[PDB]
């Protein structure tokens, strides 16, 4: 049902260029880099820290899920504190470290952002 | 009581920095170190320089005096 569907009503939409003008992907360079934006007005300090990752189809993006899940989430809401299995946020919890810290993954096609956020 | 975080309060002061390891090391060393080095040195020579000079015309004209003073005088043997 959805291909006819689909045939009835998306099938004029085209895949031709005008003028044979075709976009290119381009591979973006990861540069090691800090910016950092001082308000000290702000209540809480945002940072987010990364280091250049797989894309979407390099098969080490499970293994670092996997390593990510280690490292953990944490927020001051969360019931676990002291006692979650993650170090760094059993260390948070017992210090009041930071208020919030999550770990991601982002991936793009070519290159993604593999680190972690804290506010603190 | 000076630790980084309470040092001062400074607001919208964005700095964006690089990697050392991005960068190089020795960027336009020469091409713009050595006109950079020049205008120093014009900078400061006006000040530094001419009391330096004092001391040289002031060394130059101690010694010779003194060179001078031991050498011999023709009048105090002329009886």
């Amino acid at each position: 049902q959805l291909l006819d569907l689909a045939q009835k009503h998306f099938s004029s939409l085209s895949g031709t260029y005008v003028e044979d003008a075709v976009p290119a992907f381009t591979p973006c360079r990861f540069t090691g880099s800090e910016i950092r934006h001082r308000d000290d007005a702000l209540p809480l300090a945002h940072v987010a820290i990364a280091v250049e990752g797989p894309g979407w189809a390099n098969p080490d993006n499970v293994p670092l899920q996997v390593a990510n899940a280690i490292i953990g989430h944490y927020d001051s809401t969360y019931g676990g504190g002291t006692h979650m299995s993650s170090t760094l946020a059993s260390v948070a919890a017992t210090r009041k470290l930071c208020q919030s810290f999550q770990t991601f993954n982002i991936c793009y096609a070519e290159t993604g952002l593999l680190g972690a956020h804290f506010v603190c | 009581g000076r630790e980084f975080g309470h040092l001062t309060r400074m607001r919208h002061v964005i700095t964006y920095s690089l990697s050392p390891f991005e960068q190089r090391a020795f960027p336009h060393y020469f091409t713009k170190g050595i006109p950079n080095v020049l205008r120093r040195t014009r900078a400061c020579i006006l000040r530094v320089a001419p009391p330096f000079v004092v001391f040289y015309l002031v060394y130059t004209w101690g010694t010779q005096e003194f060179e001078k003073s031991k050498r011999k005088n023709p009048a105090a043997y002329e009886n």
